[PDB]
């Protein structure tokens, strides 16, 4: 069994989403963090909320499981740097369902702890911003902008997801990348000859390449044979079963592949509440209707608006004589989707779109 | 790779 399978299918239909919104440019984030934020929400929500945001998250034990899943991410390895942490900051004049604060320490190890909203509103902001950052290394430093908290702030809940890992193998730094059908931008190439796995999604016309990082962690690309940026197909109709069948242990063959693929830096801030209204999760969000009563009996709450901020920094780092060519390419010079990819778990921690340099 | 992220949830009174 896939014990990410939630997780994963909300991963994928979110994406599909902010693609709507943002439908060529590069995009980034971190899917396990945004479900990590907003199973912590769920567990306040009762009524109609409740039950939109199960099917949003693709719940149809959840708690548990989240806590048993963090547990294997945060698992001491020596190979690489990851961790993932939850955190709630309430109110400090606010009265919260001590049941509540209680399970939510229980399964999120959220360490509650009180601010000041109600008259010390930037201050808190900076505060939380702060403790991200942190947690982050430095690398999300602003999580929260202006203006996202005030004086009827009652409680964030915040997770903060930090990878840092080395190839298997080291590429090599080594030009045009193809945008689009009027646009070829050059791009810093890192070149590996190496036996990796790779395959190809008929379904989806594209081929599929691992590059391995030391220790179970693993990215996947995923790279298409339009005018535009040549995804089209792809992204609408990439699906978990589709997709898990070839990131699954032992379905791809290994061969000796010469890779090609760009160096680059992302990073991406997104607002996501349109987004969660659009794939279902409306009442959460509706000032009027939204019933948070796990979280406070006066019944007093609603889900404002969730903020992501996501980054990421692909080199060459990791851990002669050759001349034929005779076999498997990846040739990534054009665009392509990315995942990260926790294989004891099978969760993906970070996917996007890599399309302009 | 080094690759980092955070979300925030805000809840807000009515």
């Amino acid at each position: 069994e896939d014990l990410c399978v939630a997780n994963t299918l909300f991963a994928l239909n979110l994406f599909k989403h902010l693609a709507k919104a943002s439908p060529t440019q590069n995009l980034f984030l971190s899917p396990w963090s945004i479900s990590s934020t907003m199973a912590m929400v769920y567990m306040g929500s009762r009524g109609s909320t409740e039950d939109q945001m199960a099917k949003v998250l693709q719940f149809n034990k959840i708690h548990s499981s989240f806590r048993s899943l963090s547990s294997a991410i945060n698992a001491s390895t020596g190979n690489y740097l990851l961790e993932s942490v939850n955190k709630l900051f309430g109110e400090k004049s606010a009265s919260f369902r001590e049941e509540y604060i209680r399970l939510c320490q229980k399964y999120y190890s959220s360490e509650p702890q009180a601010v000041d909203f109600l008259e010390c509103a930037e201050e808190a902001r900076k505060k939380i911003n702060s403790w991200v950052k942190t947690q982050t290394k430095g690398k999300i430093p602003n999580l929260l902008p202006e203006g996202s908290v005030d004086g009827d702030t009652r409680m964030v809940l915040v997770n903060a997801v930090y990878f840092k890992g080395k190839w298997k193998t080291p590429f090599e730094k080594k030009y045009p990348f193809r945008v689009n059908s009027a646009q070829r931008t050059p791009v810093q190439m890192m070149y590996l000859r190496e036996k990796l796995n790779i395959g190809y999604i008929e379904d989806l016309k594209a081929q599929i390449l691992e590059l391995p990082y030391a220790g179970d962690v693993s990215m996947f690309l995923l790279l298409p044979d339009d005018v535009s940026t040549g995804l089209e197909l792809l992204e609408s109709e990439i699906t978990y079963d589709k997709l898990n069948k070839w990131t699954s242990k032992d379905k791809m063959a290994e061969d000796e592949v010469e890779v090609y693929i760009p160096q680059f830096k992302l990073e991406e801030h997104y607002e996501l509440r349109s987004i969660l209204r659009s794939m279902g999760m409306e009442d959460a969000f509706n000032k009027g209707r939204a019933n948070f009563s796990g979280m406070s009996e006066r019944n007093d709450l609603f889900l404002s608006e969730v903020f992501h901020q996501a980054m990421v920094d692909v080199n060459e780092e990791g851990t002669t004589g050759r001349t034929g060519h005779g076999g498997p390419q990846f040739v990534a010079d054009h665009p392509f989707l990315f995942l990260i990819m926790h294989k004891i778990t099978n969760c993906i921690l970070f996917f996007g779109r890599f399309s302009s340099p | 790779t080094e690759a980092a992220a955070g979300t925030g949830g805000v809840m807000t009174g009515r």
